RNA sequence: CUCUAACUAUAAAAAUCUCUCUUCUC
């Protein structure tokens, strides 16, 4: 199948990673807007973007 | 992954076509007597399943047997002994606490007192019972610790031991379980040691079982329905 | 009860290669044993949350085909004389079990904790690293 | 044109061992071409490339050379492979070697056939190699049989009978083998007449020798008589040596001496 | 010289106590010198509380906690961030770090 | 002038180093 889902960030939880080049945000689904995840992003984001996810059960873990 | 040195030192089937479900029936001392279902191989003439069922020990939360949630942290093990066909009967096998509650009450700055007693009930069932109690900070104790001296602990152990012996030798595990459900032994043990020491959280945990006399069908069927 | 056919999830999450192993109430019958190392490549991420996630999806699918609709979680650490703290993957395994339609009842921790260890491996000075 | 994969389908299976020629290396990994199968590309990643710590890639991979690998995931829509290299057991590489070697032989033979007949390898493989692989699991055993027993060409349709004739000619030209089966018998005779005994023994030995394979009893030591045979069929020479041993036993049993055995007939 | 008048052990009048093993490196360390941390946590964290609540029978099921007293080593305690090097006038303070949250 | 609640979770490898030291009295 093609379970491509979307998720609009509601807040950005600083920038993580050893490189210092990835960030961590709290995304909320376009559907069921009470269901949120924490996810890692690689690039410039701000409050308002719509990420595309091929997963929904994954949660972000701080990169070391 | 998918790695295996193949150090071996299609005839494939689905093992669920040759299987079915039996039902677990609780003793009448509990309310929700419909416990659950158990998966079993299909009956074979050479080896009958009903032989294989007997001896099974199902582990069920006590609150799942009485509907309430005051018995959430307890747990009861039932023994499969008699199969009526598409429905089997379970006798009491043991009791235990949930580790969550046990660790929840085993806290610092108070002495835990443990009482152990191996006894014989009114019938020839032989049981082992463990009781656990915790000294209680008084409702006026500005002193922060709540420790108990060794003399108080030994006296409390003696009292709990004699109470447990009394309430085992004077009843059967049918009546004993019917007594365990409303944990009146806990209240009685707390009251009998009220003068010695406060003793918060007097509980009876891990009611073991060490022997069964014979196979008495009459009371087992009498215990159901 | 509305005939929720029950099982026990019985997760075992060591510090490597967590286990998801559902059984009936008795526990004498084992179905859908698929583990963490069953589904992930690196051989080092058997403990990873993704490993337990895929293992959990497989056991959920297999049990749903069976007929069992609700499960009882029995989380176990490696236990014994070992670390006995729950593995990283077990929590993801439980979350994915609760995701895939299955109903959840009576989470318990059943790690084998001793009244004492016989002897803990590593010597008196332990693992020097 | 080397194409038309060895197996009955152009795509891999989920667990197989394979061998690969590297074509290039990128930063995330190398998308390289499979040789156990025809040409389909797939990734080997650096994290699952080397056994030890990946300090260098030029020393390990050696682009343009042949390595062992396995396949973990497959794209069965347009063709893409996920492969592995660290998970090759000590036993895996040996059977990979033998499988690739037999495949390479059966590939080079039919590549010569295609080049001499100027017909694409696809049709030739579909007409000859595929039914033989169906019948006996692999065409090389069929080639060995055709060397020995010629019934293997019954029921198979070539594009033309000239193709079969030229292929049989190349079988006779290229796959020439025998096996040097050697045994050593201890002579222990101290009897009265003992040279006419050996003379009669090898007179009988060369009497039974078939036209296709020779029988000669070589002398290296007075006790140690060596028997060397060129097993063309690899199963009748042992019978030949056993019959010779029977004859020598019949010779020695009545002159007055005895003999012993050190090396029975062994390849 | 004495870096610690308490010598670190916190024994003062026993002579010998029974050692305990490290959770990480399994170092046989005396039970009083060893750093003990009581990890009481939730068997399911806030990351899955909503999911479990929606997908669980027994409405308002009080989910259980998990309790473990961890007996760390001391090299491990420095390395695993459990305990930190302190100023020489700050080593005086033995009160825990002021109630992380109220 | 009355008060005990929240939380996790990193240990790959790294050996050695030939000078030469110089005054404070208003
Ligand atoms: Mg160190
Ligand atoms: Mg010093
Ligand atoms: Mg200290
Ligand atoms: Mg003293
Ligand atoms: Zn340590």
């Amino acid at each position: 199948k093609t379970p491509v889902t979307l998720a609009k960030v509601i807040k950005v939880l600083g920038r993580t990673g050893s490189r210092g080049g990835v960030t961590q945000v709290r995304v909320e689904f376009l559907e069921d807007t009470t269901r949120t995840i924490v996810r890692n992003v690689k690039g410039p984001v701000r409050e308002g973007d719509i990420l595309v996810l091929m997963e929904s059960e994954r949660e972000a873990r701080r990169l070391r | 992954a998918v790695g295996k040195n193949k150090r071996l030192s299609k005839r494939v089937v689905d093992p669920f076509t040759r299987k079915e479900w039996y039902d677990i029936k609780a003793p009448s001392t509990f309310e929700n007597r419909n416990v659950g279902k158990t998966l079993v191989n299909k009956s074979v003439g050479l080896k009958n399943a009903s032989d294989s069922l007997k001896g099974r020990v199902v582990e069920v939360c006590l609150a799942d047997l009485q509907g309430s949630e005051d018995h959430s942290f307890r747990k009861v093990k039932l023994r499969v002994d008699e199969v009526q066909g598409k429905n089997l009967l379970t006798n009491f096998h043991g009791m235990d606490f949930t580790t969550d509650k046990l660790r929840s009450m085993v806290r610092k700055w108070q002495t835990l007192i443990e009482a152990n007693v191996t006894v014989k009930t009114s019938d020839d069932y032989v049981l082992r019972i463990f009781a656990i109690a915790f000294t209680r900070k008084q409702a006026n104790q500005v002193k922060r610790t709540s420790y108990a001296q060794s003399s108080h602990i030994r006296q409390i152990r003696k009292v709990i031991s004699e109470i447990l012996t009394r309430e085992v030798q004077n009843s059967t595990l049918a009546q004993l379980t019917s007594k365990l459900i409303p944990e009146v032994i806990n209240k009685e043990i707390e009251n009998a040691t009220k003068d010695i020491f406060p003793l918060q959280n007097v509980h009876i945990r891990k009611v073991k079982l060490l022997k069964q006399p014979k196979f008495d069908l009459g009371s087992l069927l009498s215990l159901h329905g | 009860d509305n005939s929720q056919v029950f099982g026990v999830a019985r997760i075992f999450a060591s510090f490597n290669d967590t286990f998801v192993h559902v059984t009936d109430l008795s526990g004498r019958e084992t179905i859908a044993r698929v583990t963490g190392g069953m589904k992930v490549k690196a051989d080092r991420d058997e403990s990873s949350p993704y490993a337990a996630m895929l293992a959990a999806q497989d056991v959920a699918a297999k049990c749903k085909e069976v007929g069992i609709t609700a499960v009882h979680i029995k989380i176990r650490a490696t236990g014994g004389t070992r670390s006995k703290t729950p593995g990283p993957g077990g929590q993801a395994a439980l979350r994915a079990l609760a995701r895939s339609g299955l109903r959840i009842g009576r989470i318990e921790d059943v790690t084998p904790v001793p009244s004492d260890s016989t002897r803990k491996k590593g010597g008196r000075r332990g693992r020097r690293l | 044109t080397s194409h038309c994969r060895f197996y009955e389908n152009k795509y891999p299976e989920i667990d197989d061992i394979v061998m690969v020629n590297v074509q290039q290396i990128a930063e995330m990994g190398a998308y390289v071409k499979l040789l156990e199968y025809d040409n389909i590309e797939g990734m080997i990643l650096l994290s699952e490339l080397s056994r030890r710590r990946i300090r260098s890639i030029q020393k390990l991979i050696r682009v343009g050379k042949n390595d062992v690998a396995v396949v973990l995931r497959v794209d069965k829509e347009k063709g893409y492979i996920d492969l592995s290299k660290r998970r090759v057991s000590s036993e895996d590489i040996i059977k990979c070697e033998e499988k690739y070697q037999k495949s390479k032989t059966v590939h080079s033979i039919l590549r010569y056939c295609a080049e001499k007949f100027q017909i694409p390898l696809e049709e030739l493989y579909k007409t000859i190699a595929w039914p033989l692989s169906r019948k006996f699991g692999h065409a090389y055993e069929a080639f060995k049989l055709s060397i020995i027993d010629e019934t293997v060409w019954e029921g198979i349709e070539p594009p033309s009978k000239d193709v079969l004739d030229e292929l049989k000619n190349y079988i006779s030209k290229r796959l020439t083998p025998a096996v040097k089966i050697r045994a050593d018998v201890e002579v222990s005779c101290f009897s009265y007449e003992g040279i006419d005994a050996i003379k009669d023994a090898l007179k009988s030995a060369e009497d039974m020798s078939t036209e296709q394979m020779q029988v000669k009893v070589k002398l290296v030591a007075a006790p140690l008589y060596v028997l060397t045979t060129q097993a063309l069929d690899k199963q009748k020479g042992i019978e030949q040596l056993e019959s010779a041993i029977e004859k020598i036993t019949e010779v020695i049993t009545k002159y007055g001496g005895v003999c012993n055995i050190t090396m029975p007939p062994k390849a | 010289p004495k870096k610690r008048a308490s010598n670190g052990r916190n024994k003062k009048g026993r002579g010998h106590v029974k050692p305990v093993r490290c959770v990480n490196c399994s170092r046989s360390v005396p039970k009083d010198k060893a750093i003990k941390r009581m990890a009481i946590r939730n068997i399911v964290e806030a990351a899955a509380i909503r999911d479990l609540s929606e997908a669980s029978v027994y409405a308002e099921y009080a989910l259980p906690k998990t309790y473990n007293k961890l007996h760390y080593c001391i090299s491990c305690a420095i390395h695993a961030r459990i305990v930190r090097v302190r100023s020489r006038t700050d080593r005086r303070i033995r009160a825990p770090p002021q109630r992380p949250r109220f």
